[PDB]
């Protein structure tokens, strides 16, 4: 979550 | 590190089944490692055959500008449809037009699409049966040097029939670029 | 979930699969790679049985 | 059976999803001939 | 003691071992223009022109010391002078290799006026509104005639 999620959100 | 002088042709040598070329176009590599036939190594995408204009071209390719806004569906529009609209023409509350010419609106489902045709609007006559929905493009005539006041048309012009009612229709004379396959080969040099 | 909770409450104890399968559009020449959740997969115990809606199973062999 | 074109297929497609027609196809001798020409 | 085959074949006056046919004519072939000094001078000469181009961009370590003779590294090893590392996946998972070159040999008492005088005239053509492109230097050169007289020797076989 924190990791994969986070780059999808993010980028 | 890196020099003024980057001649990377003299630092690159080929010999029989082996290319060295000195990192520093651009090319990618699979991460297997392993190419295959007709795969392609290098990009060679070159800014000059680029053009800001959103017309695109279609031995010669000819590209006719063409000044399309794609605004949302609520927004407010200060054009009408099929209307002929000058320079500096307010279009919305903070867009003006860049080119004048006939004005397109083209309202989709959540888009509205907004088409500036640029070019000069002409009466045709009776017998300039000009086909009406299939547009051509003239290329420069060469005039003949006796007719004094005959100005030479050097650039190419695109004509296309413009039909906003069906029984009168006008002629639109688009603007046209060139893109030349033969001509303009540059690559830079990658082995000596 | 862990495993008492699932027998408890009747659920399936198995495990999330996310696959980021994007590699190219069809036309738009970007690519949008998202990490899609496919499905669930069961897990099997240290022992071999599978915990499938609180009901522990086992799978025999075949010749 | 496998022989997958399809690896090779997709470094192609990447980079170079368009299926548009080559205009100019020469080889690098042919474009070193016709850059010192 | 006998591990070679053909030194027993040889010795013994039996035939060869036998092989598989080529279909391919000897006369009916192209010829050969690699020499294998080629590699060994262009890795040497790439080495010169980078550390001549380090060694003008910060001119401070260059600074001090003769250009005659300049001692880089005394660990040099002619037994550890090829390693090869796999690790190198900044790109790909591919295999890498490293060559250690040793400035004992390193000309670059010639190499230094070359590019002295090389700079010296580009930048003045630069200043006078022309792109300079140098045509050739003289390691290309020697690769060159290299490359020459092995092709004259295949010639003549």
């Amino acid at each position: 979550e924190k990791i994969l999620a986070k780059e999808k959100t993010e980028e | 590190s890196p020099i003024l002088h980057e001649n990377s042709d003299l630092l690159s040598k080929r010999r029989r089944n082996k290319f060295i070329i000195p990192l520093h176009i651009s090319i990618e590599i699979p991460v297997n490692g392993i190419f295959r036939r007709n795969s392609i190594l290098a990009y060679f995408d070159d800014p000059r055959y680029r053009r800001k204009s959103s017309g695109i071209i279609k031995d010669r390719f000819f590209f006719i500008p063409e000044e399309v806004h794609i605004l949302p569906g609520s927004s407010s529009i200060m054009v009408r449809n099929n209307s002929i609209v000058g320079v500096d023409t307010q279009i919305t509350l903070n867009l003006r037009s860049r080119v004048g010419g006939l004005v397109r609106v083209e309202r989709k489902k959540k888009r509205i699409e907004l088409k500036i045709f640029s070019g000069d609007i002409h009466f045709p006559g009776e017998t300039d049966k000009i086909s009406r929905h299939t547009g051509v493009l003239i290329p420069p005539g060469t005039g003949k040097r006796n007719s004094k006041e005959s100005k030479k048309v050097k650039n190419w012009i695109y004509v296309q029939r413009i039909t906003p009612s069906k029984k009168k229709f006008f002629v639109l004379v688009r603007p046209v670029v060139t893109y030349e396959i033969t001509d303009g080969i540059n690559l830079a040099t990658l082995f000596p | 979930i862990k495993e008492r909770d699932a027998v408890y409450e009747s659920l399936t104890y198995s495990s999330e699969l996310y696959v980021s399968a994007g590699l190219i559009w069809k036309n738009s020449r970007d690519m949008q790679e998202q990490t899609i959740f496919i499905g669930n997969i069961p897990l099997m115990n240290s022992l071999g049985t599978s915990i499938v809606n609180g009901i522990y199973r086992i799978v025999i062999n075949q010749i | 059976e496998k022989s997958k074109q399809e690896r090779m297929t997709d470094v192609h497609n990447k980079s170079i999803v368009g299926k548009g027609t080559v205009w100019y196809e020469m080889a690098y001798e042919d474009a070193v001939k016709e850059r010192m020409q | 003691e006998d591990t070679n085959l053909d030194e027993l074949r040889r010795d013994c006056g039996r035939q060869p071992l036998p092989r598989k046919d080529p279909g391919v004519k000897v006369e009916e072939e192209p010829l050969l223009s690699n020499h294998p000094y080629v590699d060994k001078l262009w890795q040497i000469h790439n080495a010169e022109q980078m550390i001549l181009d380090d060694m003008e961009a910060n001119p401070v370590k260059y600074k001090g010391k003769n250009l005659t003779e300049l001692t880089d590294d005394e660990d040099f090893d002619e037994e550890n002078r090829i390693e090869y590392s796999k690790a190198y996946y900044k790109k790909a998972l591919l295999p890498k290799m490293i060559t250690k070159v040793s400035v004992k040999e390193l000309d670059l008492e010639a190499a230094f006026a070359e590019r002295q005088h090389h700079n010296k005239l580009r930048m003045e053509a630069q200043e006078r509104g022309e792109v300079y492109k140098i045509p050739k230097l003289r390691r290309n050169i020697e690769m060159d005639e290299y490359d020459f007289i092995h092709w004259r020797r295949s010639l003549e076989e």
